[PDB]
């Protein structure tokens, strides 16, 4: 899959540009509301697939208090979905709470894997 | 008795080990066994596959 | 400087085996002549 | 990924089975359906007209064709069953997914 | 001697030489056995009887 | 670890064929079980190639086997191998069973 | 930084260093543990300890003199150290107590007391020092029924039947002027040492040491010393290598430096540029390893030693290590060679430029006894910088690819597989 | 299989009896010599099958020095048999060394299993 380093490179270019941000941001906001993961009580970083080594590394480096809350949001959402209901509207994730809490741990583990890999296939001068 | 004394192996050892030669004779025999069994495998497969060709009575009415 | 590696198979990994690939690209040329000789299919 | 690939194999072997069985009725869709599909292999370069005559056992869809298609049609179901066991072995490693696309190790039911 | 890195070592051409020799062996082995058999049974075959009934 | 130990399917080949621990003192009588496995492959393969030419009707049956002998290319090889292969399969099985009776392999824990 | 040799019938070598604060003077002989037989094995280890006993070290301490000695397979040493303006007293002690009079040292009381301590040393070594006794066992299976097989400390059984007559016989046959080198290191000038010697006369014995009937020969084999009560497995494995005074001497040292040494518990040792480490660390199959290239007068060894607590994955450790060796014939890169060049220079640059004059004397005397001359460190560096990838591949194709091996192990080695499954890993079968 | 308690009961009766011992002992001695387990360097108690709980118990209670020697005799015999040779006649087990070194540990473990097992199915009086 696509790297979060590449996702951030494209996104930052779109956001720094005034004309593109005024044209692509409203589309992205209503793509978020139509998806409907907040209505089950989840933040976006709960949805990222975790069966790969870069993502297993990021979850160990996470603090204990943020890790206990993530486990509860995931259990609550499974139970909400087997009953085929939604949560009460006063328990929906708000926009100001949908923060990228795990992205810095991911970008740090990715940058180290690229540095290690370049060093294992170096062309040396004389 | 000490463990640094190796026991007697003089019944089974060679002229001089001569690694140019000890490898010669073992790998000629391993090569011959692979040559004959690859030819035999190729005759077995072609015997089974040819049985699916037209029979004698079908070729007589050809 | 670093030669780009495509994950596992690097540019130095494909050049130290290219002669080997030509001899395993022969190893089935040599299996092919034993594969079908025996029902008519001639090589050229 | 390994579980998806063994499944693609089961699908191919299952189209083959059904095709061989419809030909064993030997009505009028049975004869002309086998003619259209088996004559496709006569276009392979330099080797095609040898493959059709070995598939037929002769010069057309005839008696040797119908007797060999029934014996193969009995066989392939037992090969599909052996691929179904290998399919289940690859599921036992990681288990099943779920409709949300996240981990299921926090809440499991026997 | 140095037969090693031309005969024994290079397994790429070993398996090659195993197969390449398998095809050549079959052709000459066939011709040799069919000549010995047809000569051991001389005077019984059809191609010889056919000549005697001239 | 090695791929032969990590892969789901090759791990079973390794544990049964490659790295399996065996007692140092077993003799050639312990080789009959291998042969019975080649026997079963000989019979199944030879039988499927004959079933392509066999007819089971009571008025057609004897003459189908004589047709495999005379008209089928290398059909006399398939039948005689097959017919004599069953006599060999039974002889290796009697020796396999007589061994286990001599060496007590029936006893607990087996 | 240059050594100076003269001859008078007595060879005299010297590496003067004006900026040091001590001086070492001694005599080195060209006979070691590979110059004795299975009956008198350990007679040299007992000669060292007679030199270092009390009443001889007391007599030196009253004058301000320290003593040292070392036994190896090709040579022995007997060294005296002092302050720089006390070197003539060092030579006198070395003359009186060692070369001329020794009836004082071989007395009946000093001999028994020395034998008791040496037996306790050797018994302790065989019960507690596991990495070093497995390497000694490797030498004894690789070179079995030859002189390079005998252990340097001696064996507890042969060491019990020694008497003073065995010492005196060995002295008359090997402590000879034809088999000797007089050394001097630290703050000592060559002319002063030469002048002090000719003022005396200083000769031990004449010469004609015995010639050794058998030459050293390598044999592929194994020896297993199983002990299930110990908490680890210790293993060492090698092939035949290069002797001293070979053209491939530095190329074999560079090849050992490519795979190097490892400690799992040190953080910086886990970050070395060694491709073998990408395979072991994911399941942690070992605690440490080290690659060696040992060289003698007649033969050598090239290989590695390891210790591990993961006793269920030994076969993965041996397998992955031997597959990396195969790459020296087929696919070694230029970066791996330029790394090993500069780390080999740092290695032997620290061995030959330490601050201890005792180590200098042992190195100098052993090299001059074989070559007649010492190769400087500026010359050895130029030979190392001239090695190419082609030289490595040519060396490995002759010494490593499909060649016999020697193996030794102790401890929990149930998981170490048979000889022929390890021997088969010396070629790839994918080339 | 038959219990060693029953084997010992029958044997002791035969041995205490004078007429039966003079009639059954020479047969038993030459049954031992014709078997040929001493010629491979084994005592009889090496031959007893060990895949059962009473016999696993007896082998734990065995002293360390007797247990190390048993392991060596068993390895030496496997190696002697794959070569299809016999050992040198000066390495054969002698009669005075073929002692029942493991029988007391077996009879003790058997007597305890019978006592436990009677106590689990007792008929009580009132
Ligand atoms: C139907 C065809 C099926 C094909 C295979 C059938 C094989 C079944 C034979 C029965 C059997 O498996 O046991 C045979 C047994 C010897 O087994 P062992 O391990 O104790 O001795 C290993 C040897 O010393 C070393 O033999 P080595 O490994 O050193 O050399 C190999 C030997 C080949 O022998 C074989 O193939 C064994 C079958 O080379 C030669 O013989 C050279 C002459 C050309 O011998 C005996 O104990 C008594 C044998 C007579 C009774 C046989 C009656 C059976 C009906
Ligand atoms: C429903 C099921 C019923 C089945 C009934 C089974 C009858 C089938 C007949 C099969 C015949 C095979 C007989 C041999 C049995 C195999 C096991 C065996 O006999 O052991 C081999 C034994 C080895 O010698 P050792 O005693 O020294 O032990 C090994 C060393 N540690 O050495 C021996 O014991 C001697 C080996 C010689 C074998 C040949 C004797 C028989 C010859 C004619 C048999 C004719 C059969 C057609
Ligand atoms: C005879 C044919 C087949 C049988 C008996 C079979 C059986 C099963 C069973 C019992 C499961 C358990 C979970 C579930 O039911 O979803 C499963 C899962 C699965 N099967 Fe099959 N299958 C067959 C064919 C196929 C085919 C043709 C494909 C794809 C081309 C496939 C791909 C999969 C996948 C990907 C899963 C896992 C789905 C998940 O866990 O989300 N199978 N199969
Ligand atoms: C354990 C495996 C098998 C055994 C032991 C076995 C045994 C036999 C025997 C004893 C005969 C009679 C031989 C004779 O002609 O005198 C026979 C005949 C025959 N068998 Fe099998 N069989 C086996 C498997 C199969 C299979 C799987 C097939 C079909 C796919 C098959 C097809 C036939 C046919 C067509 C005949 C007809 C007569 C002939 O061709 O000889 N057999 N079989
Ligand atoms: C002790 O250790 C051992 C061991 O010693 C041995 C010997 C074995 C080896 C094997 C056995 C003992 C027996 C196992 C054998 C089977 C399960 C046999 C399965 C048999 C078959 C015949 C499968 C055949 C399938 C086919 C598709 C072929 C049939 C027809 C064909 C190809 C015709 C169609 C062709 C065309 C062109 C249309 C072990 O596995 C083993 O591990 C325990
Ligand atoms: C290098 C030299 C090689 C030379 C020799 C050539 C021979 C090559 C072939 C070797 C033979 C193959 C190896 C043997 C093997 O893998 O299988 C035999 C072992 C028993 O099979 P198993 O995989 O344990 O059973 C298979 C099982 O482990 C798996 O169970 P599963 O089916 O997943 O459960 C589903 C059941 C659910 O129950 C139901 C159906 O309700
Ligand atoms: C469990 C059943 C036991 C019996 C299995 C018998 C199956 C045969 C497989 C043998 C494979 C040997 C490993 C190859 C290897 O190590 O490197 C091979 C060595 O072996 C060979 O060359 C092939 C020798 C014999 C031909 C193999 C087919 C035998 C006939 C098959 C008959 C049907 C059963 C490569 O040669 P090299 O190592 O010198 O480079
Ligand atoms: C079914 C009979 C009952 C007994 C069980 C049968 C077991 C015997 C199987 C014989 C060995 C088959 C060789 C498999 C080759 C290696 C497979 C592989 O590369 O795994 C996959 C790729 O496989 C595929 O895409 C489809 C394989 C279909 C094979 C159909 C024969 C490699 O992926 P990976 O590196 O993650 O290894 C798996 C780790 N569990
Ligand atoms: C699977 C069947 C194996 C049965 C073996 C029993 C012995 C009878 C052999 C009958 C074989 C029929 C073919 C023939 O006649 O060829 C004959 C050649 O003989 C051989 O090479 C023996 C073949 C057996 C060697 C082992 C092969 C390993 C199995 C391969 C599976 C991939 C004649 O064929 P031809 O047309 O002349 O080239």
């Amino acid at each position: 899959p696509q790297s979060f380093t590449s996702i951030a490179r494209i996104g930052d270019y779109i956001l720094k540009s005034p004309v593109l941000s005024k044209l692509c941001v409203p589309v992205a906001n209503q793509f978020i509301n139509l998806a409907g993961y907040k209505k089950l009580g989840l933040k976006f970083d709960d949805l990222i697939a975790e069966e790969n080594p870069i993502m297993q590394t990021a979850l160990r480096r996470l603090p204990e208090d943020e890790s206990y809350a993530r486990a509860y949001r995931i259990i609550r959402a499974h139970q909400t979905e087997l009953t085929h209901h939604l949560l009460p509207r006063n328990e929906w994730i708000k926009a100001q709470e949908d923060v990228p809490y795990l992205l810095p741990y991911i970008l740090e583990a990715e940058a180290a894997a690229k540095e290690k890999d370049e060093l294992d296939n170096i062309e040396v001068s004389k | 008795k000490s463990t640094y004394r190796t026991p007697n192996f003089d019944d089974v050892l060679k002229e001089n080990n001569d690694a140019d030669k000890g490898r010669s004779y073992a790998y000629f025999m391993v090569g011959a066994m692979g040559l004959l069994s690859s030819a035999g495998a190729k005759s077995t497969v072609e015997t089974f596959i040819s049985s699916m060709t037209a029979t004698a009575d079908v070729l007589a009415m050809a | 400087k670093t030669g780009l590696h495509f994950g596992r198979l690097s540019l130095r990994s494909l050049t130290a085996y290219a002669p080997n690939l030509m001899l395993w690209g022969g190893a089935s040329m040599l299996g092919l002549f034993v594969f079908t000789e025996g029902w008519p299919k001639f090589q050229d | 990924v390994t579980l998806w690939n063994v499944g693609v194999i089961i699908f191919i072997l299952t189209i083959a089975t059904a095709f061989l069985g419809y030909c064993c009725v030997y009505g009028q869709m049975s004869h002309w359906g086998a003619t259209v599909i088996t004559n496709l292999f006569s276009a392979i370069p330099f080797v095609g007209n040898d493959i059709v005559s070995w598939l037929w056992g002769g010069f057309s869809v005839s008696n040797p064709t119908i007797q060999r298609f029934f014996a193969l049609h009995y066989l392939v179901p037992f090969i599909i069953a052996a691929m179904v066991i290998m399919h289940l072995m690859a599921l036992h490693i990681h288990g099943s997914s779920n409709p949300l696309g996240i981990t299921g190790n926090l809440d499991r039911i026997p | 001697s140095s037969l090693y890195k031309t005969f024994f070592k290079r397994n790429a051409v070993f398996v090659g030489t195993i197969f390449a020799g398998a095809f050549v062996f079959q052709t000459v082995f066939d011709t040799a056995i069919t000549s010995w058999y047809e000569n051991h049974n001389k005077g019984k075959l059809w191609k010889d009887v056919k000549a005697r009934i001239a | 670890m090695a791929f032969r130990k990590s892969n789901v399917y090759l791990s079973l080949v390794n544990s049964y064929i490659i790295d399996s621990p065996q007692p140092s003192s077993i003799n050639y009588w312990w080789n009959m079980g291998s042969l019975l496995g080649l026997c079963l492959v000989i019979q199944i393969v030879t039988g499927i190639f004959m079933a392509m030419h066999y007819s089971s009707n009571i008025e057609l049956a004897f003459s189908s086997v004589e047709h495999i002998m005379r008209d089928v290319h290398n059909g006399y090889i398939l039948r005689y191998l097959h017919a004599n292969g069953a006599s060999f399969f039974f002889m290796v099985m009697f020796m396999h069973m007589a061994k286990g009776l001599y060496y007590g392999s029936y006893r607990s824990p087996r | 930084a240059e050594v100076t040799q003269l001859s008078n019938g007595i060879v005299v070598a010297t590496e003067h260093n004006p900026s040091a604060h001590t001086a070492s003077v001694g005599v080195v002989f060209g006979s070691g543990a590979a110059n004795e037989n299975p009956y008198n094995n350990g007679v040299s280890n007992l000669w060292k300890n007679i030199f270092l006993s009390k009443e001889n070290s007391a007599v030196a301490a009253k004058e301000g003199l320290a003593l040292s000695s070392n036994i190896s397979r090709d040579f022995q040493s007997y060294i005296v150290s002092s302050l720089p303006g006390s070197t003539d007293k060092s030579l006198d002690f070395l003359n009186q107590s060692f070369i001329q009079q020794k009836a004082n040292l071989l007395s009946s009381s000093n001999f028994e007391a020395t034998k008791k301590s040496v037996l306790k040393q050797v018994q302790d070594f065989e019960e507690n020092d596991h990495p070093n006794r497995v390497l000694e066992h490797l030498h004894s299976t690789a070179f079995q029924n030859t002189p390079l097989s005998l252990p340097t400390r001696g064996t507890l059984e042969s060491l019990e039947n020694l008497v003073v007559a065995d010492l005196e016989s060995f002295a008359n046959n090997h402590f000879l002027n034809s088999n000797a080198v007089v050394v001097g290191t630290g703050n000592i000038k060559h002319e002063d040492l030469v002048n002090s010697i000719e003022s005396k006369n200083l000769s031990l014995q004449t010469g004609t040491k015995p010639v050794l009937k058998k030459k050293a020969a390598f044999l592929g084999s194994e020896v297993r010393l199983r002990d299930d009560t110990l908490p680890k497995a210790w293993i060492s494995l090698a092939v035949e290598g290069e002797p001293v005074n070979s053209p491939n001497y530095f190329v074999a040292k560079l090849a050992a430096q490519i795979f190097g040494s490892y400690n799992a518990f040190e953080p910086a040792s886990r970050l070395q540029g060694i491709k073998l480490l990408d395979n072991i660390q994911e399941y942690q199959l070992c605690d440490n390893f080290n690659h060696f290239s040992l060289s003698y007068k007649d033969s050598g060894l090239w290989g590695f030693s390891t210790a591990t607590r993961n006793v269920t994955m030994i076969d993965d450790l041996i397998h992955f290590t031997l597959k990396q060796w195969n790459r020296l014939t087929i696919s070694v890169t230029d970066t791996e060679v330029e790394r090993a060049k500069s780390l080999l220079k740092l290695q032997l640059g620290q061995l030959y430029e330490s601050g201890n004059p005792v180590n200098d004397a042992n190195l100098l005397g052993a090299e001059v006894l074989i070559k007649g001359s010492k190769l400087s460190l500026g010359e050895a560096f130029k030979k190392i910088d001239a090695i190419t990838v082609k030289d490595v591949k040519a060396w490995a194709g002759k010494r490593l690819w499909d060649q016999d091996i020697a193996i030794a192990g102790t401890g929990q080695i149930e998981g170490l597989l048979d000889y022929m499954r390890i021997r088969s890993d010396m070629s790839m079968m994918r080339w």
